[PDB]
């Protein structure tokens, strides 16, 4: 059994009012690469963001990828909890959640 | 990222809780006892270090160099003062599995430099 | 049912003082409160007085057949030792079944 | 100046001898009792509140001073005389002294009509006195004076005499008080719990435990709660802080979190704040506390008052019980929360329940103080009722008649007599095992019983953690001496130089800290606590300091100079956490150690020189302690100490281990106790063997005490020819084993000879036994008294007669005299009569109640003593003397766990012999050595051969590098013997040499109390019990042996049904009942008239005879008592 805590490095809640200009500087690349096309209901977005940082060691030890994790989150909570994420190439394995309304 | 500290009201000295102002779409820290509000400066409300990547050098204090029961070594001189002798000890702290790591402290008085190999 | 004298023998001490069994002391309490309740129902007594007498009679009978009732006070005797009810006479080890049969 | 290594073994033991010249072995008992009498009784009397009684006139009755005279005894005429302890032992008196209290009663009615009447020396009770204490008549007496009084000069004292019975108070372990201990229970709703058993300095109430716990994860985060006393619901810590007047969250976290740069602590306390926001003022918080309590007042006013009283009196009394102490209590509760958070954050280790630094030994003084508080409170209560019933009538009363002194007297006497520690009415809530009968079987047993500790965890508990030998027992408790039965690890024994602190007041220390640069806790700002070091004194956080190092230097200098700090004060500096904890309270086990300079001892050669002439220049141990050369270190201060096992560790080495030692062992062998200090070479045995010897030295025969001729003990064994061991340790010089030894040096041969020593057995020499080898005398005392309790029936000692006495056995009474007492020198066999007592009836007008011998003894009457008991009827003690010659079945043991019974005895011509005709006194089997690995037995045998051939006493002190096996062998080869202790032996029967050269030599053997003649028992149709008609229990009752459940199961497996029925029916309790064939209930049978009828069924023809055990009939009748109908249906 592997829970998100076993593979997670650190979680944090931010107040990001507009995803286009994020609070963090290193997450501005993939967030805009995701937002330039409307994939979800941008109007049904909440300014409270939940950024979780993974760690490469535990990701590799279980042959796990952000795709599977995001699928599991979007299945357990449906579309009510939007999740986005970068590729498995950046130096920090990070994925950002928001609550939909 | 770093942790986030508690901040208190300026009137009732109670803790300020987070709140969001839709009008300006901006984070505020407001007291639920009085009617004080403040413009946040961090924008981060909560931080959990699951990995617990804590620098135990911050937990060490130089006074431990006065302990007669700690081992001393002459092989690791101090980088800050050049003193030869130094006490060393292990983490002995919970939530640290790789705790065989040694932490050194300079025994020179008023230097108290701490480091790790 | 009050048992016979064999079940509760009155052992004579070194002198002439005949010591009675715990069962006999308990039956003495039971007969005392039973007679007391009989007169209180026959002659002038308040309803709450009869209720208290019935409660005490219940306590005596219950502690005669089972002394370790949770919460209730243990049936006492001289020297501050609790009485040995019929249940402790055969409850476990050193009782009738394991200790004498 | 420096003591060189070649002199060290002398110097250290010289130091050790000085210690035992100053202190002794029962110093803890005497010091505890002395502190109790000098201080505790007066504190208890003064700490009681004055009893103000009024209808009008009023009276206060303030008790102000105590006076404890010497032990005296009041006869029937009433003449007070000084009572000696031996007279108390003989006459079954209680060695107690009267306690008188000064009482002051002032009359106050009106109009300033005041006048005081003082009753000087009002007899308030009798207090039993510990022997050889300051208030004992044997105090300061010389050995000549003690012998003049028929007392043994080697008797250590340390016990009480209650009703002639020597009672010893066992030190009771308990968790230390006023200290915060953070534990974590695996199976509980709380993740972490920080408890603090709090108790005010001068005890007046039980320990009020306060818990501060953290709820286990799984609302949002981890919530901190506080289980206050007298409140049956958890209370958030923030609510408690607000109820103490700290409403602002900033103030509460100022008190809890001392470093605001640490967000981890902050987020971990945040859930508690988030849970308490609706409550924001002191009165509302107090109302919440009162509502959560088990007595919720309907009106919030009394709720708030109750919460105020709880938070002021029951919450943390050690911080202070007066008013305006809310700041100190808030700081301390914040410290508890801080400690809990440090544990939850992993920054501090959980506290170890087993650490003896966390424990206290409740000795005779503090235990008698608990009794005296309860008993004095009961006495003041009785005085209140008595005086109230008089002033209600509006008239004066006599306090002498108000004081019924039996409360204190009978209470202390009962508690010490029975061991049930508590009020006589609460005989089940009371905890037994305190105050046991002193073991007088051998001097080692007496010393060990007087140095006995007890862990009241409960023998039923099967958790091994409290039974384990903790690391912290080093030097404080014997690693070996412990019972091997059901109380392994719970009953312990002091190490030889272990001293239990007696207690001291923290006032001088606190005053000096005030004069020194410490800052009080109410005067500081919390911002200063971050970098500063906390200072606790007896658990109370009293202030903070800025340079803890030079504070510790100052305090250590003060304690080593015998300045304001006394020697027994512990002063621990924890460095990583900045506490400095100072302890002065009682019960702290500590031990003396040699202080170490830079890398040198402070014990120079001049101290050894002055110690050598200890008897001329009165330079004693106390001068060694006052010189700052020795220091008492407790278990908790040992954590901060760096010990040197020997001064050799202080030498500069090719690779230095420490180079910063602070103390040194006086000698490592002092880690052993009294009974383990008799084992020679205990470091060459397997440790279980050392434990078994430490248990078996206590059953060894010897001379238990020098004045045994005058003692009327119930059982006593004295060896004819005790010998000091040829191979001894340097610790027995202080145990007085050389003056009262408990064994004989036996020429033991480890050999297989005829097969009668196999499986832990020995072959003894019949010729040696004929010469008095291991012969003993067994003294048995019988007591009797003739009671004139009333004119209805009176007993009397007089030679019974066949014509007047009724219950007169067929045994002859001719050995008795006209006084009814046998005379000394008369040979008495089993069932014989020694006291002829007759009791008047209501075989006429008197019945025989004579005292017979305990059956199958066959001794000679040693002496007869007649006196009067406390109430004053005639009282007799008869000591009978029986010579026990060792025989097959008697148990013997060496000092190495090597026990065994005598298999057979061969005469000197039948035993194997050396070329020089030496036969072994004992032959033990070689198979007892290999699995046991008692190499100390072999080394002792070899050392003893060297000692006997050299004319010296071997040194078997445990850790001695100047004595090894090669040296002993080289020494033995110089006396014309095989260097390894072997010899050519010849077969005693044939005279041929034995092919295998046998290992033979002197070894110290012990004869143990367990003789076969006291164990052999047989039965064939003897007496039966009354309730169930089954054989009695015991040899003494001529009882039968129990055929138990396991025997039943074994015989069921065998398939032996008739044997099983014989054992469980026919050899125990055969019986017959008559049963009604209709209802199956036991009928009424009349076999004389042959009329059988069931009252139930009203039939008299269908009855059947059933052969059943009597116990089964009794069972069925006890079931019918319960309204159960066990119907034995025969069809
Ligand atoms: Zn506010
Ligand atoms: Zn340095
Ligand atoms: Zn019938």
């Amino acid at each position: 059994h592997t829970t998100l805590r076993k593979v997670t490095a650190n979680t944090a809640i931010y107040y990001d009012p507009n995803p286009q200009s994020t609070v963090v500087a290193e997450d501005q690349e993939w967030v805009n690469v995701y937002y330039e096309m409307p994939d979800f209901d941008v109007a049904r977005i909440s300014p409270w963001l939940l950024r979780v940082e993974l760690d490469r060691k535990h990701m590799t030890d279980r042959k796990l990828t952000m795709e599977q994790i995001a699928e599991k989150i979007n299945a357990g909570f449906g579309d009510d909890l939007n999740c986005i994420f970068n590729d498995d190439n950046a130096e920090k394995l990070v994925l950002r959640i928001r609550i939909m309304n | 990222p770093g942790f986030v500290g508690i901040r208190f009201c300026q009137e009732c000295n109670n803790m300020l809780y987070p709140k969001e102002d839709k009008e300006n779409r901006i984070l505020l820290y407001a007291c639920r006892n009085c009617d004080y509000q403040q413009e946040a400066d961090n924008s981060c409300i909560y931080v959990n270090k699951i990995t617990h990547e804590v620098d135990e050098l911050t937990q060490i204090i130089a006074d431990v160099s006065q302990d007669p029961t700690l081992p001393r070594t002459e092989d690791h001189p101090c980088q800050k003062c050049g003193h030869k002798e130094a006490v060393f000890f292990q983490s002995h702290s919970a939530r640290a599995e790789d705790a065989m790591r040694l932490y050194y402290v300079c025994t020179a008085p008023h230097c108290g430099h701490r480091w790790t190999e | 049912p009050v048992p016979p004298l064999s079940v509760r023998p009155a052992v004579v001490m070194q002198g002439s003082a005949r010591n009675q069994d715990d069962l006999t002391h308990k039956l003495a309490d039971i007969v005392k409160i039973n007679n007391q309740l009989r007169r209180n129902e026959q002659n002038g007594a308040a309803a709450h007085v009869i209720a208290e007498d019935v409660k005490l009679l219940q306590f005596h009978v219950a502690t005669m057949v089972d002394n370790e009732l949770p919460g209730l006070p243990r049936a006492m005797q001289k020297s501050g030792r609790p009485l040995k009810s019929l249940k402790q006479r055969l409850k476990g080890k050193e009782g009738r079944v394991r200790g004498n049969l | 100046d420096e003591i060189t290594p070649d002199l060290w073994q002398e110097a250290c033991w010289i130091v050790i001898s000085s210690y035992f010249d100053e202190k002794g072995l029962v110093r803890q008992q005497l010091d505890s009792f002395d502190e109790f009498i000098q201080m505790s009784v007066q504190r208890i009397v003064e700490d009681a509140p004055p009893i103000d009684l009024q209808a009008p006139p009023r009276y206060l009755l303030k008790f102000e001073q105590i006076y404890l005279s010497k032990p005296t005894h009041w006869e029937r005429d009433g003449a007070p005389s000084p009572m000696m302890p031996n007279e108390a032992r003989l006459r079954n008196l209680t060695y107690s002294a009267p306690l008188y209290v000064d009482i002051t009663k002032t009359v106050i009615k009106e109009g300033e009509e005041q006048l005081q009447t003082q009753h000087q020396k009002t007899f308030i009770g009798k207090i039993p006195i510990m022997l050889r204490s300051t208030y004992c008549l044997l105090n300061g007496l010389t050995d000549r004076d003690l012998c003049e009084l028929n007392e043994c000069p080697l008797d250590p004292g340390g016990y009480f005499i209650i009703n002639g019975s020597e009672k010893v108070l066992i030190a009771q372990e308990k968790m230390a008080t006023n200290t915060v201990y953070v534990f974590a229970k695996k199976d509980s709703k709380y993740a972490y719990t920080g408890e603090c058993r709090s108790c005010l300095e001068n005890s007046s109430r039980p320990t009020s435990t306060i818990w501060v716990s953290m709820l286990a994860r799984g609302a949002i985060g981890q919530r901190i709660v506080a289980t206050l006393p007298y409140i049956k619901q958890e209370v958030p810590i923030i609510i408690v802080f607000r109820a103490l007047g700290f409403v602002s969250d900033r103030d509460i976290l100022e008190h809890i979190i001392y470093d605001f740069e640490d967000p981890e602590m902050m987020e971990m306390v945040k859930p508690s704040l988030d849970e308490a926001f609706v409550i924001q003022e002191q009165n509302v918080a107090l109302n919440f506390i009162g509502s959560r309590g088990a007595k919720p007042g309907v009106t919030k006013e009394k709720r708030i008052k109750y919460a105020k009283e709880v938070l002021q009196k029951e919450m943390l009394p050690h911080v202070g019980v007066s008013d305006f102490c809310e700041t100190k209590k808030a700081y301390f509760l914040g410290y508890m929360v801080h400690r809990l958070l440090l544990a939850a954050l992993g920054r501090r280790e959980l506290d170890d329940r087993d650490h003896y630094g966390n424990k206290r030994l409740d000795l005779a003084g503090p235990l008698l103080a608990f009794l005296f508080r309860g008993m004095f409170k009961n006495l003041l209560k009785e005085v209140r009722i008595y005086a109230q019933k008089f002033i209600d009538r509006g008239k004066d009363f006599n306090l002498e008649l108000a004081i019924k002194t039996r409360i204190i007297s009978d209470g202390l006497k009962y508690s010490l007599a029975t061991g049930n520690w508590g009020d006589q009415k609460k005989a089940h809530q009371a905890r037994a095992g305190v105050s046991q009968v002193l073991n007088r079987l051998t001097f080692a047993s007496t010393l060990s019983h007087l140095r006995r500790l007890n862990s009241p965890i409960g023998r039923d508990g099967k958790l091994a953690k409290p039974r384990q030998l903790h690391n912290t027992l080093w030097g404080m408790v014997c690693p070996a001496e412990t019972p091997e039965g059901h109380a392994v690890g719970l009953v312990k024994n002091l190490a030889l130089m272990a001293y239990i602190s007696v207690g001291s007041q923290p006032s001088p220390i606190l005053e000096f800290l005030e004069e020194w640069s410490m800052e009080n806790l109410e005067e500081i700002s919390p911002a200063a606590i971050a970098d500063a070091t906390k200072i606790f004194v007896n658990g109370c956080w009293v202030g903070i300091h800025k340079d803890p190092e030079q504070l510790m230097n100052t305090l250590r200098k003060l304690r080593r100079q015998m300045d304001i700090i006394v020697s027994e004060v512990s002063m621990i500096r924890d460095i990583r956490e900045r506490e400095i904890r100072i302890y002065t309270d009682a019960g702290r086990i500590c031990r003396p150690l040699l202080i170490v300079e830079k890398q040198k001892l402070l014990l120079k050669k001049r101290h050894i020189d002055q110690l050598k002439e200890r008897e001329y220049n009165n330079y004693s141990w106390q001068d060694l302690v006052a010189s700052g050369v020795v220091e008492y270190i407790d278990t908790l201060e040992e954590e901060t100490v760096m010990l040197a096992m020997t001064p050799d560790d202080l030498q500069e080495k090719e690779v230095a281990y420490c180079s910063t030692y602070t103390h040194c062992e006086i000698h490592p062998s002092m880690i052993l106790g009294v009974c383990a200090s008799i084992i020679p070479f205990p470091d060459h045995n397997q440790s279980p063997r050392n434990t078994y010897q430490s248990a078996m030295g206590k059953q060894a025969m010897g001379v238990y005490i020098t004045n045994f001729h005058v003692r009327m003990d119930t059982l006593a064994h004295v060896l004819y020819y005790p010998q000091k061991p040829l191979v001894t340790t340097r610790s027995m010089e202080y145990l007085r084993f050389r003056e009262l030894p408990a064994g004989i040096n036996s020429i033991v041969a480890i050999a297989s000879y005829t097969g009668y020593n196999q499986e832990d057995s020995v072959i003894m020499n019949r010729s040696a036994v004929d010469r008095g080898f291991f012969r003993s005398v067994f003294y048995r005392s019988y007591k009797e008294q003739e009671s004139k309790k009333g004119f209805d029936q009176e007993e009397v000692f007089e030679k019974p007669t066949r014509e007047t006495c009724q219950g007169m056995r067929h045994a002859i009474y001719d050995k008795l005299d006209d006084d009814g007492l046998i005379a000394p020198g008369v040979r008495v066999s089993g069932d014989d009569v020694i006291i002829g007592k007759t009791v008047t009836l209501p075989r006429y007008t008197k019945r025989d109640c004579s005292t017979f011998l305990r059956t199958s003894e066959t001794g000679i009457v040693d002496q007869v003593m007649v006196t009067l008991n406390q109430e004053g009827y005639k009282f007799c003690k008869i000591r009978v003397r029986s010579v026990r010659i060792p025989q097959i079945g008697d148990k013997f043991a060496s000092r190495h766990g090597q026990k065994g019974t005598c298999g057979i005895q061969y005469r000197q011509e039948d035993m194997p012999f050396t070329c020089e005709g030496i036969t072994p006194d004992i032959i033990i089997n070689p198979h007892a050595i290999p699995s046991r690995m008692t190499i100390g037995h072999l080394i002792e045998c070899l050392q003893g051969k060297v000692s006997a051939n050299k004319g010296e006493i071997g040194d078997a002190t445990p850790f001695n590098d100047a004595v090894n096996v090669q040296k002993i062998s080289n020494l033995l080869s110089d006396y014309g013997y095989h260097l390894r202790g072997n010899e050519v032996l010849y077969n005693g029967f044939t005279g041929r040499k034995i092919t295998s050269q046998i290992f033979i030599g002197p070894t110290y053997y012990q004869r143990l109390k367990h003789m076969v003649d006291d164990k052999i028992h047989s039965r064939a149709r003897g007496p039966i019990q009354i309730l169930n008609r089954q054989p009695m229990e015991g040899r003494s009752r001529d009882g039968g042996l129990r055929f138990g459940e396991m025997e039943r199961d074994c015989q069921i497996a065998h398939g032996a049904a008739q044997f099983l029925r014989e054992r469980l029916f026919e050899a125990s309790d055969p019986y017959q009942v008559h049963v009604c064939n209709l209802c199956g209930i036991m009928a009424i049978a009349n076999t004389r008239t042959h009329t059988y009828e069931c009252r139930g069924c009203r039939n008299k023809t269908q009855i059947s005879l059933v052969r059943m055990p009597y116990a089964c009939k009794l069972l069925f009748q006890e079931l019918m008592s319960m309204s159960i109908a066990p119907r034995m249906m025969s069809v």
